[PDB]
């Protein structure tokens, strides 16, 4: 999450915005269990030219303290294995 | 660059129908009077209208001539905390056209 380099997350997150999906990056947010202002900020900063919800949303994770493989279980809850291949 | 501006200029006037009804008119043209993009003229043109729905048409379609008037319609709805769920909801759409460009491009 936080710990890790440039490329792989600038990937993921360029990836992540473009989303077709339903169950878009708001479903990202939206994880089983465990206010607004998190939701609002990154429906802020997509406004900018070069950004997306998702580099708002990986920061907000890695602030969580989430670990790869943690996080790869909840994308693996997310049922797009797409997503991680 | 000009991209995020078309884009917002088409992804504002594609939803003229919802948003002319949930805006009280009046209620915003003193904080962006502030922004200097909208004067006194203005303000008795819009008041020149009868109807409560018209005002809200003129009003958004008088908007359509910088591109960062968005952001300030945004911030007065910001900063009177009375509505917000129009947010994320113009937000989405936006996301969405963003989409269609992004795709266009290669």
């Amino acid at each position: 999450l936080n710990r890790l380099r440039e490329p792989l997350l600038r990937r993921l997150s360029e990836l992540l915005d473009q989303a077709p999906e339903g169950r878009g990056w708001r479903r990202l947010a939206e994880l089983a269990g465990s206010s607004c202002l998190d939701l609002e900020q990154c429906s802020l900063k997509v406004l900018e030219p070069e950004g997306s919800p998702s580099l708002c949303l990986l920061k907000l994770m890695g602030e969580k303290g989430c670990t790869v493989t943690e996080l790869s279980d909840f994308l693996q809850a997310m049922e797009h294995t797409e997503v991680l291949q | 660059e000009e991209d995020l501006t078309e884009v917002k200029k088409d992804a504002l006037e594609n939803l003229r129908v919802y948003l002319c009804e949930k805006i009280i008119a009046e209620r915003h043209f003193d904080h962006l009077r502030a922004k200097k993009i909208l004067s006194r003229e203005d303000t008795e043109e819009i008041s020149c209208r009868t109807s409560s729905r018209k005002r809200a048409g003129k009003l958004l379609d008088y908007l359509q001539e910088n591109p960062k008037g968005l952001d300030t319609l945004v911030e007065s709805i910001r900063r009177e905390k009375t509505q917000n769920f129009l947010i994320q909801k113009i937000t989405d759409e936006v996301l969405k056209l963003r989409n269609i460009k992004l795709e266009h491009l290669k």
